[PDB]
């Protein structure tokens, strides 16, 4: 060995590339990182390494002959052979699926777990072929010791006596003989876990290397057991990982993991058979007197208070007959410290059945120090089968602290589950109705050039819409032709009465504006009908209702007109009531639309004029309760299937195992571009972004992924000469530079004219990618072929959490890519987390039922009913609440409506309790008066809140915060702290702008908060009053604040005039 | 019945107290019947 | 010995999942005059949490199905802390009481047997008679002794009902031997028992201690009280069931390979 | 706005390099830290500090796990020290890291200053071409007399 030492010390030993041994591991790491996807990408990644340069410079040292170098000067054939060998090694070890025909390789979960834990291919294959769900703790050590990391570890004959001595002292028995290397590695791991003293130096070094390999091996085994779904195997792997990390046994003391505890006190605590939960309930003196050490009692109490132990509360709500919503509230019941817990504490929460073997819902939770001492609420979807267990078990274990696990028995014995959903009304296989099927020529002239024949669902609904006038509940997905059925119902209402009053209520303001713009060109241009759109002014709304025959409005705008329906005669003389998108009545604008529908059903049944009700919504599971609550008949309930759309939707779910939202958004850029290139190469695509500022980043990432490959500027199907008048009208230079390559952008902060120009450029076929924000999902008047919804979530800064996307916005984003003639089908690729992939797959094909959540916002409806002399007593309020959708939803889902039974007495007691709670909330806010606890009387504050459409809490705050000597700086803070300013958007990177804007405001804020919406509304009002400069996201909140600030100032002036104050009223 | 008869909080509390008293009386009668059945089973083997 | 036989017992208990697939029920000598409607999931959970030598016992508390008074369905299995040998079980005197067990009736106890016995055990019959005489909730014609024995490659289950004269003979006799005086074949009687694949059974575990106590007989007491709760029972040869085998070892010049690929 | 990665083969050598960077750049405020612990702790240490002295195997594990994807744009100085173990067990890991850096510089056009330090060894032209170093201005081959 003197020649190598002489060559290494005199610059005579060249460095040879030995990358051929770890070449399948490098290929698996490149496939997991997304750098290499096909064989050409793998050859290009191998050509940029030092191994290809060493093979090109020295082919004899790399095993290449002269004929291989002469026939391949760029070393492409040898790189392709090495890529094929690595692909065969990855496919044989079940790490990555590699097809030999096309050369493409798809990284699986086992290869990603081997790359994330630096495991080899043979070790990953042994972990895939050895780990069983029914494996015990004795077999787990033999499976972990039989990995490829300890393949060169041999059992020496001199260390046989030490192995025989350690075999009788190890807590985990070994089934193999003493001559086996796996049993020796298991005995070494048991000696290192139980801190047993060794004798040989080489045996101790082998045990240290075996522990350093077995840590990553147990981490990969825990990841594979969490991916497989075995709950007991994942629990045993987590216990083994905690025992390897803490270097202590599972039966040891919890204070042994902390370095601040003495060894003698830990031995005295372990000698006495006492649980750790009994020491937490004791004080510093009782724990010292029980362990016979009063000097170490305060340290034991501090270690018990510093040990991770949180309280978990489970709230189950059965939404459907097969799945339920489980809300877990975690409250940290321990002293958070950086020396014990650190900056953040990671925990793994697994909810499983009573068998504790199949983990139904596994997730992670990283409680930070800034969000410490606060109960965080995590919502999950728990499936339920027909053999329902009596109780499920939710085990939340600590990922770093040993023996720190909390079990929550979620009882399902008293769960009032709903019944089976009825089947939807399938479309009949009949002849399609042509354009000559209609009777009126003016109605057929407005749809002859659009389509010569209607949809088959439209042909089935025309017999009940054009040839009838009853209440029709049409449950059809986005793209089935609900607008054609609405136009047919409007034409039937116009033919039945030329002076009719049609009212089309839609929750989204952008969808209502699009419906008004469609009716201005269809009903007002071709049929000359008075098509108007209602605004937020009550003075012009009555004139628009009296002079307009087709009024497009919102439920928040129609709630002011339906509350005065007994006074306003124009609202009572209605001829048609269309309700578009009624499937979103369980989310945003849900109880308001439910109260508007209940008021319309009460006014239609008390004015001797049955209005033709047409409820067009999505395919719902519980359509019978929605038909009974809205008065829809059984023969007019044309509720189709979710798969009954004319445009077939192919839904794909991409689950990414990323806990952080920013890392999941940054990691899902290149797979989104790969899916857009593989699904729709020559078709327009819409990329749903999580936020407004993330849309430009996603467009830049898509442009960089397009320019990285050979298809540079492939998203621009048109020329620059047609886009040069289009790019000259835009204001943002980065948006025009992204649209020059064919990737348009649209967000809430962009201009409306620029968004309309981008929509006109994407609809004409100039751009193939349109990065739209999450707020522009429903307000998108365009139809593409592919819809890539990337990281469909919202980072709320008001709660500082990544809340999931609702089902209505997801359905609007999936239905936006519905091209009837541009494409044959529509792809919808939702790239989200692994925990939200199952709920997104369940809420896609199955019809989502309607759940009335009007019990949380019933105070404003009760105030509007008492102010209009409708609910004058408790019985009148119960009769008003019984005619709404909440009585139909509580009779079908009692546990979802917080009831204890579907009986008449239990429902009557729940309605009486809700009426008493509404009366107490009205009397405590000085909005109503309770005469003899039976009669309800409207007060002045309740009438002022119901007249200006204000809440009871905001009216109570304005009545209790405005004195007789108030000023403008106090009135602005009173208006900013109302209930209408609590809906301000709070996202990331917004606290610095609020802190910088607070120092330039004319009025100072007494201790402002960066996460409170009232301080942000006060800063926006101070910026609008002083005309200061702000960003686009700040101006979008300031406009929504100033849209309601006029009504807030009117309510404040009414409260000041009612209280007998002149100078605060003049200041307001 | 069909129409939900709205009651006060005190009337609902009195109805719940009467239902709890009836349930306690039914549980006491079931415990007395179980004690009588146990005495009849013990008297048939002694 | 508890030195090398414990490893063989742990290796036998690790492969206990194969015996749950071939379950044998003694469908002979049935009286046909209530039947057992206990599911197979609770039996599979209780068969893999027991030992091949130590007799593991558990109380069965369940309710009757609607419109079926002649059928009993044990929906709850409460595991009391006990430490028994291969011929008898030392059950504690404290009865399990909980909120989930207050709505069901106790159908007796079920104890695992290490050998397939055709006749009923006199010690188990005397223990069931003492439990029926001491606890007034356990009746004579409503409590059964499901003696799930051990079979080679199978799980042989067999039920046994207590006779009133047999209960009187078990309460009168107090010998804990292998064949006491007064043992009669008419003291026990086989009852109908069938499996169920429709409703799942709940399990109850003590919150303070574990269910297995054979590894430390000094900690288990016949009069010690316990608080049961709805949880999953641990194994017999677990790390928490044998605290002396883990906390027995005593408390640096090797190759310190730091910053590895992990 | 910038990060300096220090690839050291030994953990004690990485700790000595982090201590030398903390003692030398104390007037400039460059936070020198060692990337160790779990994935979230390494991500927090990468997001909270600028100078990160870590092993090439740990850096490859963090790149494969995704702990450095959010801070990949801020890393503009990769100091790969002690490249003379390119034939050792840290050989293929550093080769895969250099190939991933070359693929990121060729695809994402991320200009990262790569400074590779090696001992006096022959065939340094292939090591300079593999690390995208210039043969005239970037390659500095010093003999044992230096």
């Amino acid at each position: 060995e003197l020649q190598y030492y002489l060559s290494l010390l005199n610059q005579q030993l060249p460095i040879e590339s030995q990358m051929v041994s770890k070449l399948p591991d490098m290929l698996n790491a490149e496939i997991v990182l997304g750098n290499v996807q096909n064989a050409k990408d793998a050859v290009n990644w191998l050509g940029y390494a030092y191994l290809y340069i060493r093979m090109l410079r020295s082919p004899t040292l790399y095993g290449i002959s002269h004929d291989d170098l002469k026939g391949d000067p760029l070393l492409d054939q040898r790189r392709l052979d090495l890529v094929h060998t690595a692909a065969l090694m990855l496919d044989k070890n079940n790490l990555v699926k590699y097809d030999k025909k096309t050369g493409n390789f798809q990284v699986t979960e086992l290869g990603r777990i081997a790359s994330h834990y630096y495991i080899t291919n043979d070790t990953v294959q042994t972990y895939n072929q050895l780990l069983k769900p029914t494996l015990s703790e004795i077999e787990l050590f033999r499976v972990f010791s039989l990995s490829s990391e300890f393949k060169n570890i041999t059992v020496r004959e001199e260390e046989k006596l030490e192995l025989q001595k350690l075999l009788e002292r190890v807590p985990i028995p070994v089934k193999e003989s003493i001559e086996e290397p796996s049993a020796k590695i298991n005995v070494l791991l048991q000696a290192f876990i139980s801190q047993l003293k060794l004798e040989g130096f080489a045996l101790m070094a082998d045990m240290v290397y075996v522990t350093q390999s077995a840590g990553r091996l147990m981490r990969a085994i825990f990841e594979i057991v969490l991916n497989r779904g075995w709950a007991q195997l994942t629990d045993k792997t987590l216990n083994l990982c905690k025992m390897i990390d803490k270097r202590m046994w599972q039966s040891m003391c919890p204070l042994r993991q902390f370095r601040k505890l003495p060894e003698e006190v830990v031995k005295k605590i372990e000698k006495k058979n006492f649980p750790f939960e009994r020491l937490y309930d004791l004080n510093h003196n009782e724990i010292g007197e029980l362990i016979r050490m009063p000097k170490m009692g305060k340290t034991i109490h501090k270690y018990v208070h510093l040990f991770p132990k949180l309280e978990l509360s489970v709230h189950l709500q059965p939404i459907t007959r097969s799945t339920l919503k489980v809300e877990l509230t975690i409250t940290p019941d321990f002293q958070w410290d950086e020396k014990v817990h650190g900056s953040s504490e990671a925990f793994w929460i697994l909810v499983e059945d009573v068998d504790s073997e199949v983990i139904l819902h596994h997730e992670y939770f990283l409680l930070k120090a800034k969000y410490a001492q606060d109960e965080h609420l995590i919502t999950f979807f728990v499936p339920v089968f027909e053999p329902l267990p009596p109780q499920y078990f939710i085990r939340v274990v600590s990922d770093r602290w040993l023996s720190c696990e909390t079990q929550l028995p979620v009882s399902f014995r008293h769960l009032i589950l709903p019944e089976k959903y009825p089947p939807p009304t399938e479309l009949l296989d009949l002849q399609p109705l042509p354009v000559s099927a209609l009777r009126n020529s003016a109605f057929e002239s407005l749809y002859q050039d659009k389509f010569p024949f209607f949809n088959p669902i439209q042909t089935q609904v025309f017999n009940t819409v054009y040839n009838s006038d009853d209440n029709v509940f049409v449950g059809a997905p986005t793209g089935s032709g609900k607008t054609i059925c609405a136009e047919f119902a409007i034409l039937r209402m116009l033919l039945q009465s030329s002076e009719g009053r049609c009212v089309y209520i839609t929750p989204m303001e952008a969808l209502a504006e699009q419906v008004y713009m469609d009716w201005y060109e269809k009903f007002q241009d071709r049929l000359n009908k008075k098509v108007v759109l209602l605004t937020g002014e009550t003075s012009t709304d009555l004139k628009l209702l009296g002079k307009g025959n087709i009024i497009i409005s919102t439920p928040e705008k129609w709630d002011i007109l339906s509350r005065r329906w007994k006074q306003r005669k124009n609202v009572q003389n209605i001829n048609l009531f269309v309700v578009d998108e009624v499937h979103l009545i369980g989310g945003e604008n849900g109880p308001v639309l439910e109260v508007i529908c209940s008021r319309m059903r009460y006014i239609s049944s008390q004015i001797e004029r049955p209005i033709r009700i047409v409820a067009l919504s999505s395919s719902l599971s519980n359509a019978k309760d929605v038909a009974h609550w809205l008065g829809c008949s059984a023969t007019s309930t044309f509720n189709f299937h979710p798969n009954v759309r004319p445009v077939p939707l192919e839904l794909h779910i991409q689950g990414f195992n990323i806990s952080h939202t920013q890392t999941r958004l940054l990691s899902m850029a290149k797979p989104v571009y790969h899916a857009i290139t593989k699904h729709s190469p020559k078709k327009p695509v819409i990329v749903f972004v999580p936020s407004r500022k993330q849309t430009r980043l996603t467009a830049i990432d898509i442009l960089t992924t397009c320019a990285a490959d050979i298809q540079r500027q492939r998203f621009l199907h048109c020329t620059e000469k047609d886009l040069i008048p289009y790019l000259e009208k835009l204001s943002d230079s980065t948006l025009k530079e992204t649209l020059l390559n064919g990737v348009g952008y649209l967000h809430e902060g962009l201009s409306p004219m620029e968004r309309r120009l981008v929509e006109q450029l994407f609809s004409s076929g100039a751009i193939q990618v349109v990065v739209a924000s999450r707020s522009l999902c429903w307000g998108m008047n365009v139809a593409a072929h592919l819809v890539i919804i990337m990281d469909t979530q919202y980072y709320n800064g008001k709660i500082h959490a990544y809340v999931d996307y609702p089902i209505y916005d997801v359905l609007q984003m999936v239905g936006h890519a519905n091209r009837p003639l541009q494409d044959d089908e529509g792809r919808c690729v939702i790239m989200c987390q692994g925990s939200k992939k199952d709920f997104f797959k369940k809420f896609l094909y199955e019809p989502l039922p309607v759940e009335s959540h009007l019990d949380h916002c019933m105070h404003d409806h009760f105030n509007a009913e008492i102010v209009t002399k409708t609910i004058e007593n408790k019985q009148d309020a119960v009769d008003y609440l019984t005619w709404t959708f909440l009585y139909r939803r509580m009779t079908q889902n009692p546990n979802y409506y917080n009831l204890q039974g579907i009986s008449h007495r239990h429902l009557s007691d729940h309605l009486s309790e809700l009426v008493e709670q509404t009366l107490s909330d009205l009397e405590q806010s000085k909005c109503i008066s309770i005469e003899d606890e039976m009669d309800v009387a409207p007060l002045n504050l309740g009438m002022i809140a119901a007249y200006y459409y204000i809440n009871y809490t905001t009216i109570e705050l304005f009545s209790m915060s405005l004195n007789a000597k108030t000023k403008v700086r106090g009135l602005i803070e009173i208006i900013s702290n109302a209930a209408e300013y609590e809906n301000i958007p709070i996202r990331h990177h917004e606290d610095n702008l609020l802190r910088q804007l607070a120092q330039k405001v004319p009025h100072k804020l007494n201790n402002p908060k960066f996460n409170d919406p009232h301080v942000k509304t006060n800063l926006l009002l101070q910026a609008h009053l002083s005309r200061m400069q702000l960003s686009a996201e700040l101006q979008s909140d300031t406009e929504e604040i100033l849209s309601k600030a006029i009504r807030l100032i009117q309510a404040c002036v009414d409260v000041l005039s009612s209280n007998g104050w002149l100078s605060p009223a003049l200041a307001a | 019945e069909a129409k939900p008869k709205f009651l006060s909080k005190a009337e609902r509390e009195a109805e719940a107290l009467k239902r709890r008293q009836q349930e306690v009386e039914e549980r006491q009668r079931m415990l007395e019947e179980e004690r009588k059945k146990r005495k009849q089973f013990q008297d048939l083997g002694r | 010995s508890s030195k090398t036989e414990w490893r063989v017992r742990a290796i036998s208990a690790a492969n206990l999942h194969l015996r749950t697939n071939h379950i044998y029920v003694s469908s002979d000598d049935i009286k046909e005059t209530y039947t057992y409607i206990l599911p197979k999931n609770v039996l599979k959970k209780f068969i893999c949490i027991s030992d091949l030598r130590a007799q593991i016992a558990g109380y069965l508390y369940g309710v009757s199905p609607p419109d079926n008074p002649q059928v009993k369905e044990i929906r709850c299995i409460v595991m009391v802390p006990q430490w028994g040998t291969h011929q008898t079980v030392h059950l504690p005197g404290q009865l399990p009481q909980h909120e989930y067990l207050k709505e069901m009736e106790p159908l007796g106890w079920i104890h695992t047997q290490p050998n397939e016995s055709p006749q009923l055990s006199p010690q188990d019959v005397t223990t069931h008679a003492k439990i029926m005489a001491d606890n007034p909730s356990w009746d004579g014609e409503k409590t059964i002794i499901i003696t799930c024995s051990f079979t080679p490659g199978s799980c042989t289950l067999t039920a046994y009902k207590l006779t009133p004269s047999g209960y009187e003979w078990g309460r009168q006799n107090t010998d804990k031997g292998n064949n006491p005086k007064g043992y009669l074949p008419s003291h026990y009687e086989r009852v109908q028992m069938l499996l169920s694949d429709r409703f799942l059974g709940f399990f109850m575990v003590p919150a303070q201690s574990s269910w297995n106590y054979n590894f430390m007989g000094v900690r288990h007491d016949p009069n010690m009280k316990y608080e049961l709760q709805l949880a999953n029972p641990k194994e017999f040869y677990h790390e928490v069931h044998r605290p002396s085998h883990f906390l027995n070892f005593a408390l640096v010049y090797s190759a310190d390979r730091e910053d590895l690929y992990a | 706005d910038f990060k300096i990665i220090y690839i050291a083969p030994m953990r004690s050598l990485v700790q000595e390099m982090v201590g030398s960077f903390g003692k030398r750049l104390a007037t400039y405020g460059i936070t020198v830290a060692e990337l160790t612990g779990d994935h979230q702790l390494c991500k927090e240490e990468i997001s909270a500090t600028q100078i990160i002295v870590c092993t090439p195997e740990k850096w490859d594990i963090i790149t494969r796990k995704g702990g450095e994807r959010t801070y990949t744009q801020l890393v503009r100085l990769i100091i790969l020290d002690e490249i003379h173990l390119l034939h050792d067990d840290r050989g293929p890991v550093l080769e895969a890291l250099v190939a991933r850096a070359i693929r990121n510089i060729e695809m994402t056009q991320e200009d990262v200053r790569l400074i590779g330090l090696s001992a006096t060894l022959p065939n340094y032209e292939d090591v300079a071409t593999f690390l995208r170093v210039d043969p005239a201005k970037g390659l500095f081959y010093f003999d044992n007399s230096f």
